[PDB]
């Protein structure tokens, strides 16, 4: 039974960059995929990026590509992601999602994290 | 892109149906899944593979795919639990995984 | 790690006639019944007085080496593990736990399976021995169907020498009771236990339990 925990809330001034960390327990990162999802207040969910089992790579959303970056480290078993060039309208909760690591092309996200808030 | 009628309403004990729609490439050649969003809490999976519930808590639900439209419902609704509901899947053409706008279920 | 898998269930001990291969025992490791969800696991330790006769039959093998010793703790013990490519025999001061087993799991980016031995032992301080050679067991054949192959072994410990034996022969009758290598200059032995291989995945959602699973397995035991 996987249980996810991540960093506490964060604040930032305009024009800076921020990093968010997500951790896992039980299973290990070497047999799970990771996804990142954001929802603006009352505007619905939105997909940021994740890992594609089709090929070994990391693909980002068409809208935000170039503004973010992702990396992983297995010794501590923690995944990392970074955001930069924060602007006026960028503010929302951020969630850490996981799913099947070896499906052809499938989408059944579960479970999720408790959530982190970033202010700009 | 997809559309969905917002803010449906129903009375306790009655049937309820939620409609989510898309185009030929958006929802046609793929599966779908449905999530619920309790206020102040992270989503919780409910249905996958268009008719299959996960083990444990989920109640009996159904889903049919009329080409490019899918529906979810429960024979009887209650005030014990109620929140937002979302549809979303993997578009197969020049796109990635997307989510719908959601509809705020209403109980008298 | 050393998760706990044993179950409260216990079953009366069965027995059968040796029929000149006696009061030989018969054990079930992974047992299934009409209630499809009843997976049970139990591998009790057994005395090792003078010698032991071992035999088993498996569709697709989950049997990898054994463990021998007197205390089976950090306070020596001979350990054997056999995998698809090569066998390894090692003498070491291992520290085992209540439910030892060999676990395997997926490797997402390397497109292959891998086996982790750390589920068996934790510490191997000040440890020396190692050996390598062709494997004892093998799970391929030019035929697949109704008939199966039967394995057997004999262990004895005389004058300090440790010796092994084995023969391979297929069955021709329908399923029933039994039809009718190296010398290591190694220790005091009074118990032993077999260890199984278990595998895990994540394909299914919301599996609120331990994902370890495997098929059914059984084996025979006897004394001299
Ligand atoms: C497994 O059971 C034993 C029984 O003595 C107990 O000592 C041990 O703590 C249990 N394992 C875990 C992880 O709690
Ligand atoms: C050996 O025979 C005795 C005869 O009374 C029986 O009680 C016992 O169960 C047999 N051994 C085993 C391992 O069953
Ligand atoms: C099998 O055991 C040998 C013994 O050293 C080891 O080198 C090898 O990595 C193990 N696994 C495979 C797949 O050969
Ligand atoms: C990756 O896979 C190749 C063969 O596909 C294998 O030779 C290599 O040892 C593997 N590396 C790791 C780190 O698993
Ligand atoms: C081996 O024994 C020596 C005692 O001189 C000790 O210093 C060393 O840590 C031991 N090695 C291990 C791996 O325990």
């Amino acid at each position: 039974q996987v249980q996810l925990v991540q960093s506490g809330a964060e604040v930032k001034k305009p024009g800076a960059s921020v990093k968010v960390s997500c951790k896992v327990s039980g299973y290990t990162l070497t047999e799970l995929s990771m996804h990142w999802v954001r929802q603006a207040p009352g505007k619905g969910l939105e997909w940021m990026g994740g890992f594609d089992p089709e090929d070994g790579e990391t693909i980002y959303a068409q809208k935000f590509q170039g503004r973010v970056t992702m990396t992983e480290d297995t010794s501590t078993d923690t995944a990392y992601m970074e955001l930069s060039s924060l602007r006026s309208e960028d503010t929302a909760v951020y969630y850490c999602a996981t799913g099947s690591p070896f499906d052809r092309t499938q989408n059944w996200f579960d479970p999720w994290g408790q959530g982190t808030l970033v202010t700009v | 892109v997809v559309t969905q009628p917002p803010s449906v309403s129903a009375a306790p004990g009655q049937k309820v149906t939620i409609s989510c729609s898309g185009s030929s490439s958006n929802i046609g050649n793929n599966y779908v899944s449905w999530y619920q969003q309790l206020p102040g809490t992270a989503p919780k999976l409910l249905i996958y593979d268009n008719n299959k519930r996960p083990s444990g808590i989920p109640d009996r639900f159904s889903g049919s795919k009329s080409g490019t439209s899918a529906t979810l419902g429960i024979t009887g609704l209650q005030t014990g639990d109620e929140a937002d509901y979302y549809c979303g899947t993997w578009d197969s053409s020049l796109s990635a995984v997307v989510f719908g706008g959601g509809t705020k279920l209403t109980v008298l | 790690q050393c998760v706990n898998l044993t179950t409260r269930t216990q079953l009366p001990p069965a027995y059968t006639n040796s029929f000149t291969r006696s009061n030989v025992t018969w054990f079930h490791a992974i047992h299934v019944s009409g209630t499809n969800g009843t997976k049970r696991f139990d591998n009790p330790v057994l005395p090792f007085n003078d010698g032991v006769y071992f035999a088993s039959t498996e569709k697709s093998n989950i049997i990898r080496g054994w463990i021998f010793g007197t205390t089976l703790d950090s306070k020596q013990s001979l350990l054997i593990v056999n995998n698809a490519t090569n066998v390894v025999i090692k003498v070491c001061e291992f520290q085992f736990c209540n439910d030892p087993f060999l676990g395997v799991y997926y490797h997402k980016n390397n497109k292959s399976w891998m086996e982790s031995e750390f589920r068996v032992y934790s510490s191997a301080n000040n440890c020396t021995f190692e050996y390598v050679s062709q494997p004892f067991l093998m799970d391929l054949e030019g035929k697949q169907g109704n008939f199966k192959n039967l394995r057997e072994f004999v262990f004895k410990n005389i004058d300090g020498y440790f010796k092994i034996y084995s023969k391979h022969t297929p069955i021709n009758l329908v399923r029933d009771l039994p039809q009718g290598l190296v010398d290591l200059p190694i220790i005091n032995i009074t118990r032993f236990q077999t260890l199984l291989a278990l595998h895990r995945s994540y394909l299914t959602p919301g599996d609120s339990s331990s994902g370890w699973t495997a098929g059914a397995a059984a084996y025979y035991v006897g004394y001299l």
